[PDB]
């Protein structure tokens, strides 16, 4: 026969064996400026009927489709109506009284008591000082340096709000000097502050306002049952079960219930930041003006955002055998003869928007950033479905997220279901949400899908999590054994890893660990450089079940004891001699739980490490800094000098240290004081 | 190896109307039986109770089986060329490979015996 | 902040501060810092007057604890913890009694020992600075000014304190402890809240030029400034705008559900064109092995000596000839490279010291084969502009190719059992819990039905080859190193065995990024005549290198032995993807266990002994001309493993989208089969999305045919 | 001498001098987060490559006196310090031996899990379609008599006695838990940081939201990968001084002190001491109360 695995679904229902339709386990081995141009063109074409205005500050064309003509065809449209959005937000407030006030009150504390270091915790972010994607901490350090070079240092108080005050005050500066000495005028600094790079990272000057907005939106979503985004794991399946239980309690069973396994791919491009500004303005009514202002900055900067076209294009010759890269920065006047007929049209139709190497993108959003706020926007529609709003025999409810949405419509008959679905779709079009009528289907309630969670007659299969790597983490041979078992246990607890799958993942992890650290069991014959020592240790130990896997011992780990460290797992079986040798504190070599033993060894901006040196020095002076965050009003230098003096005097009087040492140390303290006084 | 191709051809014949396939299957079965008998004869070996009992007989059998195999490969090649189905293409390709292997093997054994 | 000021202070002071704010007209939830400042001031004022009394005679005592003796004055007057009117009345009464002078501003306490008023100030900034304005505001109106700091500092009028050391020290200790706690909780932002003397600001965040101007251009039309927009939003009620807009909306905007019936679906339209060709890194079903039974001595060893020993087991090399030319490169270079490989391997057996690695001589043959011929140079555009042929790198649509039958035969072979082991997994702790027993049963059955499988051979082959490539690329960044294709297995009767599949010649692997290509030449032994499916071997130059004597019961047959040679290229991400191919076993086990769990949730029992150990049960896992063919659970496990391996092996961006869209189509079909009355909104669009990624890939084009067969059989 | 020399070298420049003369001790956690980022492109492959070669590990110079330069078979164990994992195996094989009596006290939290699992009883496994409830479960049950703040002060009094801080140095009564922990860990040599981390794990309560269908005693949450699954439940029963701050450092009262030299100062006299992790403060034993 011809083997056809798909035919397996002729006997096993689709949901049961739907794990076979996901090809990869991890990122594939494959992956541009053309795509960015296409995205900009689509964003500006879905809203081409809006107003055109030239920004007075950034000097860029901008499209304003808000309150534009109502759509007259089933095509993506960005003409969100302000009154409709405000009405939906107001009705959401009405259904959950006190939600916005409570969320804002909770968020004020986070705004006031958030440190600048919180801005270092994420992914790579566009750095305007180097015009390049850099790690978050490096980008923040560079931004602080270039802010201090100019008369802008209020971030010297450990408050994110102060750093954002510096960010806002920087845009009034008529010059920005970058020393590495480049000089950026006001307009070129603005164009870089409002720039988004490439699936799109914002600068360091949009990424704190975004954090505050995300905190507020997360607080709001926590109180909305429809919002399935903030939760994750086995409590999303609870949401999928609760929605179906609420909707399928038909009394007299004369109400047809139909589930739309909705999809809305590419629905961010129709999000206009002006609608998010209106949402934030409504959410923050009757609140202190400073809170309203700080929360009303991220949409303001997103309405004037700029998109970098990327690396650029690259031509080639065959009569000369030469390759030439062409950056997108100069891709505004180049003759169009060189380009293919598709990229030709792209460049021709995007040229009016390009300025200073970037393309103006007023309408539309990008992945990430405003995920929670968009979830709130969708839950507004999902809440407008109650019978108190859809004043008809039909009604609907469901789940919303930043990726997928699932709807359930209950109506007395099929005509009612159709009317409800039409009303939902038209309201979504009104508020700028464009349902994808290409990947969405409707079927009687009882089976559906939501964010790779497949619900079938009460059983929910979770496939939204990639199977994690089950190899050594490569720290040492004591941390890896604990990290692998902790990873397996946490996947079992959270990502619904099966028992048999967990056991075989443990087997593969043990194989990889043994082959990496060359600690094959002591009774094997695998000849390696480390084999003689391990096989000699294996022969002198009477209890061979106490030996660690690192010492060629057996593997005692199973499902029932993944939470126990190996040293404590085997402690009762270890030899008294080998216990003492292994766990000898005076040895030359030195989230995961790990006992410290001889296996815990260590293997082989003008100064990027200047911040990481003072902290290490402080840890040397005050060890507790490595455990508890320090507290004190004195400067680091004063504390260090005092520690040195009181630690040298006592040592001198105790005999440990000499007298010349005393004099030299207390004079080095004096010179450190003199340097301070400069 | 003959079992796989024979089962595939049985599936072919049962899934459509193909009498030429029936003839090809019959010849394949005959060739498989001939190879089994030839292995049995090889079992009749150096031990000289009367080694080479049917030199002439093995000669007629070898000759006519040479013509039969030549015809079989030629027809299988034609069918593979004409056929456009995937199952049929795979079955015919396997049959052709097996036919070439067996024909060369019988040639080598004929060379050895003579 | 509220939790701090409620947990750190006694209820009396909290209530007094709440009353003070009620009288002053502020909200404690919002103005947390003002509340904390008031509580601190009240607490310090109370600690100022405590245990201090006036002796009956002209003397003062510091008797503490309960003092029911009476006859002793309190030595002080509490004025802060009182209403404005009551505080003023008390101040006037005491002033008249002692004939003092009514202060211009409200006092804080009144000293009895010395008949003067006293004002306490708890500053969060420089003590002398605070004292300057405290004295400037309070001119004349002789009143002692006593100022404490949150850092232990202190300052009093003319440095004339009105307390013993032990009480001022206690107040300073309390302030120091409060400061330390606020620092520990991060609440030490009240440092700046003292923007004015004896005042607590709200928290000023303002929008000014270049942000007010940017904020007046980022709001809906018909609005002039952000302030007008805020005013409009503040006054807004649901007058019914959604209903009116829906009424005005055109009826053409609708979501009409088109029923999805049994006859609506149509088979997917596959491309038509020249047949597709093999694209795997190494041969899969045509690979031939030169094997040596390594005399145990496990421990990896040096692969080059294993390859040499494998080569020395074969006699039969002949004069190489080109049986299938590449039709796109200089064919003689390929056989010249093969001859060079043979010559270098022979020379290795005539050197003083046996190498552990072999760097090949950069001959013109290997300089062309490995693409070492100068690739187009990196000129500048401003100098090469006038070349008359300068288009973009891609500048071309992909070629369309039709599905060929070779990929289906490859998959059929990938699901078959072999004679060797190909996998030896380590032990684990002995089962103690019933769930452990169930999991071990599942895992053991899967491994038994899968260890001796061809797909496992492919997994090991890819792991080994990619590991060798990565090591050579890292340690031989400038040499044309020879990298044998070696794998190791266990015959049925133990007897570990090392198999050589061919050779790889690596290029100049100066890989800085993870996406930089290293070129190489792969030359793999095979017994498959390239002239049976020439279209499959469109990227290979196939030579006839030798004759292999195979064993038959009748006798020794002599088959030809070809070498499939091709120039390929791989990057570090692809090497890691290959090295991580053991996860295919995990994925297949996950799929089987997910099916078992899904069927176990129904029937409320462990449905594990009915998948395995139930030989009667079978799953439809194939198609024959008569109909759908069944198979046992072991064959299902092997088929799922083969599918996972091929997905990891023919990975492409056309497979990721195809699977995603065909998943929705399959779910619609299942909803139809469940009598759930499915309906679509635009099925043609979904079909277009499925078909836009069926272009040239063999694996994706075979998956599309599989889906077509499933559609044909399911909706029947 | 080394650390003070490094401080002087760091303040020799101007940027690193301004980082030290401005940032108060309070704003150290913020400064410590300005790392570089992305220093591990492929840690597993790097670890494998490093183990492939010889002398991958780094050790102290003392190694040269404890472990012989060559193995019994002739394999080299260390070289000029760089060391091979053969040295680790040699140390675990026939190195110096000591007494492991403090480990069952420092790592008591981990050895309690082993004794709870060892004596646990396993019931039948039931396959059903139960629904999980998102409860607020205790991952680590802290000491009943100690809150989070009281436990942190116990830790900073037992592991870092000379950096307690003002609150822990003016409190009238010392908890008995601190006294017993000091007595138990008197001769401990494990590590200050590891001792502090294990004491935090033992004492500080930690709470978090889990979807648990069954018990939440925090003895059932450790075994949760084992007790509950996608569609099954496994029945399991687990086995079982006073000072007062006067102001800033005063030069008239002699040199500064540590917090361990206050035990012999006097009753009712003034002295300046280095408390917390910074500023020196003038204090006196509480003459009253």
């Amino acid at each position: 026969m011809d083997v056809n695995p798909t035919l397996l679904f002729l006997k096993v229902p689709a949901q049961n064996a739907i794990s076979t339709t996901f090809p990869y386990t991890g990122d594939p081995p494959y992956s541009g400026t053309g795509y960015t141009m296409d995205t900009v063109n689509r964003t500006h074409q879905y809203s081409e009927k809006g107003r055109w205005t030239t920004n007075t500050e950034t000097g860029a064309p901008q499209l304003n489709p808000i309150d534009g003509p109502l759509p007259e065809d089933n095509e993506p449209s960005g003409y969100a109506q302000t009154d409709c959005v405000l009405e939906a937000m107001a009705f959401l407030e009405e259904s959950h009284p006190g939600i916005f006030e409570n969320s804002c009150l909770e968020t004020m504390e986070v705004v006031q008591q958030t440190r600048v270091d919180k801005l270092t915790q994420g992914r790579q972010t566009y750095d305007w000082t180097l015009n390049r994607n850099q790690p978050a901490a490096t980008a923040l350090a560079n931004t602080i340096e270039v802010f201090r070079s100019n008369g802008l240092t209020a971030n010297e108080s450990g408050r994110l709000i102060d750093f954002l005050k510096d960010v806002m005050e920087s845009m009034d500066k008529e010059e920005m000097e970058i020393t590495t000495k480049q000089r950026l005028n006001k307009r070129s600094y603005l164009i870089r502050a409002l720039t988004l790079n490439t699936i799109a990272t914002p600068g360091m000057q949009i990424r704190g306002f975004v954090y505050f907005v995300e905190t507020l939106a997360r607080s709001i979503c926590e109180k909305l049952e429809q919002s399935g985004l903030p939760v994750g794991g086995n409590e999303k399946k609870a949401k999928l079960a609760n929605v179906v239980r609420k909707m399928m309690t038909n009394s007299q069973d004369t109400e047809l219930s139909f589930t739309i396994t909705g999809d809305n791919t590419k629905w961010n491009e129709n999000q206009n930041p002006r609608m998010f500004l209106a949402m934030i303005t409504y959410i923050t009514r009757n609140q202190p003006e400073w809170f309203r202002n700080v929360l009303s900055i991220a949409p303001i900067m997103f309405s004037n955002k700029m998109a970098r076209l990327g690396k650029g294009y690259m031509f080639e010759s065959k009569s000369m055998k030469l390759r030439t890269q062409i950056p997108a920065e100069m891709l505004a006047s180049i003759d169009l003869k060189y380009f293919n007929d598709s990229t030709r049209k792209k460049i021709e139709k995007i040229r009016p928007l390009l300025i200073d190497g970037t393309a103006s993108l007023s309408p539309g959003m990008m992945m990430g950033m405003f995920n929670m706020l968009s979830t709130v926007l969708g839950v507004s529609i999902l809440n407008l479905g109650q019978k108190r709003y859809t004043k008809t025999t039909y009604w609907w409810d469901g789940l919303q997220s930043s990726d997928d949405f699932a709807l359930i419509v209950n109506a007395p008959n099929h005509e009612g279901i159709q009317a409800g679905v039409d009303r939902f779709y038209r309201t979504c079009k009104l508020l700028g949400i464009n349902m994808s009528k290409k990947k969405s289907y409707i079927n009687r309630t009882g089976t559906f899908e939501f964010t790779s969670f497949f619900y079938r007659y009460g059983f929910v299969a979770n496939f939204s999590m990639e199977l994690p790597s089950f190899g050594v983490s490569g720290i040492n041979e004591s941390a890896d054994m604990s990290i692998g078992v902790t990873v397996i246990k946490n996947n079992m607890i959270n990502n619904d890893l099966g028992p048999a799958t967990a056991q075989m993942a443990l087997q593969l992890f043990i194989k990889d660990y043994r082959y990496t650290y060359r600690c094959h069991r002591g009774d094997t014959q695998i000849q390696t450089r480390r084999s003689f020592e391990i096989k000699k240790l294996w022969e002198q130990t009477r209890s061979k079940a106490g030996l660690l896997v690192s010492d060629g011992g057996p593997n005692l780990y199973n499902i029932r004891n993944l939470h126990i460290p190996e040293v404590c797992l085997k402690w009762e079986l270890m030899d008294e001699d080998y216990q003492g040798r292994l766990c000898n504190p005076l040895n030359p070599f030195v989230e995961y739980d790990a006992v410290a033993t001889t296996h815990s060894w260590i293997p082989k901006l003008e100064d990027e490490q200047m911040y990481q040196k003072c902290c290490n020095l402080f840890e040397k002076f005050f060890p507790s800094s490595s455990y508890r965050r320090p507290v004190g009003i004195s400067s680091m230098v004063e504390a260090m000098v005092s520690r040195a003096r009181i630690d040298a005097r006592i040592d001198f009087e105790s005999g440990r240290i000499k007298k010349e040492e005393f004099a030299e140390i207390m004079k080095i303290c004096s010179t450190i004081e003199e340097l301070r006084r400069q | 190896s003959f079992q796989d191709i024979l089962m595939r051809m049985s599936k072919m014949q049962l899934g459509s109307s193909s009498e030429d396939l029936n003839g090809i299957i019959t010849q394949f079965e005959s060739l498989k039986l001939y190879r089994d008998s030839l292995g049995e004869a090889v079992m009749r070996m150096g031990d000289l109770h009367s080694l080479q009992n049917r030199n002439g007989k093995w000669r007629e059998q070898l000759g006519q089986k040479f013509e039969e195999i030549r015809w079989l490969i030629e027809e299988v090649r034609h069918r593979l060329k004409i056929t456009e189905n995937s199952f049929e293409q795979i079955t015919f390709m396997q049959a052709l490979q097996l036919l070439l292997e067996v024909e060369q093997e019988i040639r080598t054994f004929s060379f050895q015996l003579i | 902040m509220e939790d701090f000021v409620r947990q750190c202070f006694n209820p009396m002071i909290v209530e007094l501060a709440e009353k003070a704010m009620k009288e002053y007209g502020e909200d404690l939830k919002i103005e947390t810092n003002k509340f904390a400042a008031i509580c601190t001031h009240l607490e310090v004022c109370f600690m100022y007057s405590d245990f201090h009394f006036i002796n009956e005679r002209g003397e003062s005592i510091i008797v503490e604890s309960g003092d029911p003796n009476a006859l002793l004055k309190h030595r002080f007057e509490i004025i802060e913890g009182r209403d404005r009117t009551m505080a003023w009345t008390v101040v006037n009464s005491i002033c008249n009694t002692t004939g003092a002078e009514k202060p211009k501003f409200l006092p804080d306490l009144y000293d009895y020992k010395e008949n003067r008023f006293i004002e306490i100030g708890v500053t969060r900034r420089e003590v002398h600075i605070y004292y300057l304005e405290k004295a400037n505001k309070i001119k004349s109106e002789k009143t002692h000014i006593h100022i404490f700091s949150f850092t232990g500092e202190e300052m009093a009028t003319k440095a004339d304190y009105t307390l013993d050391e032990e009480s001022r020290a206690r107040i300073k200790t309390r302030l120091f402890t409060i400061r330390q706690e606020m620092a520990s909780r991060g609440l030490w932002d009240s440092f700046r809240q003292s923007e004015r003397g004896e005042e607590t600001i709200e928290e000023r965040f303002e929008i000014t030029g270049t942000m007010r101007r940017l904020a007046d251009q980022s709001l809906p039309p018909n609005f002039s400034s952000l302030e007008n927009f805020r005013a409009y939003v503040d006054g807004f009620e649901p007058n019914g705008y959604i209903e009116g807009k829906l009424s005005q909306m055109s009826k053409e905007v609708n979501a009409r559900i088109e029923p999805f019936l049994k006859t609506t679906p149509r088979p997917l339209r596959l491309p038509d064109g020249p047949p597709c060709s093999q694209r795997s890194k190494f041969l899969l079903m045509d690979a031939l092995k030169l094997s040596i039974e390594d005399p145990s001595h496990e421990g990896e060893g040096i692969p080059l000596y294993d390859a040499i020993k494998c080569m020395r087991t074969f006699f039969g090399w002949k004069e190489p000839n080109v049986v299938k030319p590449h039709e796109k490169g200089i064919n003689p270079n390929y056989l010249l490279a093969w001859k060079q490989v043979l010559a270098e391997l022979q020379d290795i057996e005539n050197e003083e010291k046996i190498p552990k690695t072999k760097n090949m001589k950069k001959t013109s043959q290997l300089k062309w084969a490995l693409g070492e011929n100068m690739a187009p140079e990196k000129v500048d555009f401003d100098d090469c502009k006038d070349v008359s042929d300068l288009k973009q790198y891609d500048s071309d649509e992909p070629e369309l190719r039709s599905l060929a039958s070779w990929i289906q035969s490859e998959f059929n072979k990938a699901c078959e059992l072999t004679d060797s082991s190909w996998i030896e997994l380590d032990e684990i702790g002995e089962d103690v819990a019933p769930i452990e027993h169930i999991a071990s049963m599942r895992r053991n059955y899967f491994t038994a039905e899968v260890s001796h499988c061809r797909a496992t051979e492919y997994i090991m082959k890819g792991v080994y080859i990619n590991t060798a490539l990565l090591n050579a690329s890292c340690a031989a960044m400038d040499d044309f190193q020879l990298i044998p294709m070696i794998s190791k297995c266990r015959t049925k009767e133990g007897r570990r065995k090392t198999n050589l599949y061919g050779f790889i010649i690596k290029g100049r692997s100066h890989l800085r990024n993870d996406t930089d290509v290293v070129n190489f030449v792969s030359m793999e032994f095979s017994l498959t005549d390239p002239r049976l499916e020439p279209h499959k071997w469109e990227k290979y130059c196939v030579l006839e290198i030798g004759d292999m004597l195979l064993r038959s019961a009748i006798g020794q047959v002599s088959r030809p032995m070809f070498l499939y040679v091709r120039t390929n290229g791989t990057s570090k991400i692809k090497m890691k993807w290959g090295m991580e191919m053991r996860r295919c076993l995990l994925q297949s086990l996950q799929q089987i266990e997910s099916m078992i769990e899904a069927e176990s949730s129904v029937k409320e029992k462990d449905m594990t002994k009915e998948f395995f150990e139930n030989k009667s049960e079978t799953w439809p896992i194939g198609e024959s001309p008569k109909g759908v063919e069944e198979g046992s659970i072991g064959k299902v496990c092997r088929t799922l493993l083969a599918k996972s391996v091929f997905n990891s092996l023919y990975a492409s961006p056309q497979l990721e989208g195809f699977s995603a869209e065909s998943r929705k189509l399959l779910l619609i079909v299942q909803a139809l089969r469940d009598n759930l009355e499915p309906g679509t909104f635009d099925l043609g669009g979904l079909y277009e999305a499925i078909e836009e990624c069926l272009i040239n890939d063999p694996w994706v084009l075979l998956n599309a045919s599989w889906f077509n067969s499933f559609l044909t059989h399911a909706l029947r | 001498m080394e650390r003070i020399k490094e401080l002087r070298d760091l303040m020799s420049q101007s940027r690193t001098r301004e980082i030290l003369t401005k940032t108060t001790v309070d704003h150290m956690a913020i400064i410590k987060k300005y790392t570089s980022g992305r220093q591990e492109k492929n840690p597993a492959l790097r670890m494998k490559w490093m183990m492939a070669m010889k002398y991958p590990i780094t050790a102290d110079k003392r190694i040269m006196e404890m472990i012989p330069e060559r193995n019994e078979q002739g394999q080299t164990l260390w070289s000029k310090v760089m060391v091979s994992p053969l040295a680790v195996t040699w140390w675990n094989r026939n190195g110096p031996t000591t007494s492991a009596v403090h480990y069952p006290k420092i790592y008591k939290t981990y050895f309690e899990k082993v004794e709870r699992l060892k004596h646990g009883t396993f019931g039948p496994v039931h396959f059903r379609n139960q629904v999980k409830i998102r409860r607020r479960v205790d991952i680590n049950p802290g000491h009943a008599d100690l809150s989070a703040k009281e436990a942190q002060d116990v830790i900073m009094e037992v592991v870092f006695p000379n950096e307690v801080g003002a609150r822990i140095l003016t409190s009238e009564s010392q908890l008995t838990i601190t006294k017993e922990k000091k007595e138990e860990l008197q001769d401990c040599k494990i590590s200050p940081l590891m001792v502090a981390y294990m004491l935090e794990r033992e004492l500080v309560r930690k709470t978090r939201f889990l979807p648990v269908a069954g018990g939440t005693s925090s003895v059932y949450i450790e075994v949760l990968h084992l007790t509950q699954g996608t569609c099954w439940e496994q029945m399991y029963t687990p086995g079982g001084r006073g000072f007062l701050i006067l102001g800033k450092e005063d030069r008239r009262y002699g040199p500064a002190l540590s917090i361990n030299e206050l035990s012999n100062l006097a009753k009712g006299e003034k002295a300046n001491v280095l408390i917390g992790q910074g500023d020196v403060v003038l204090v006196m034993k509480r003459k009253r109360d």
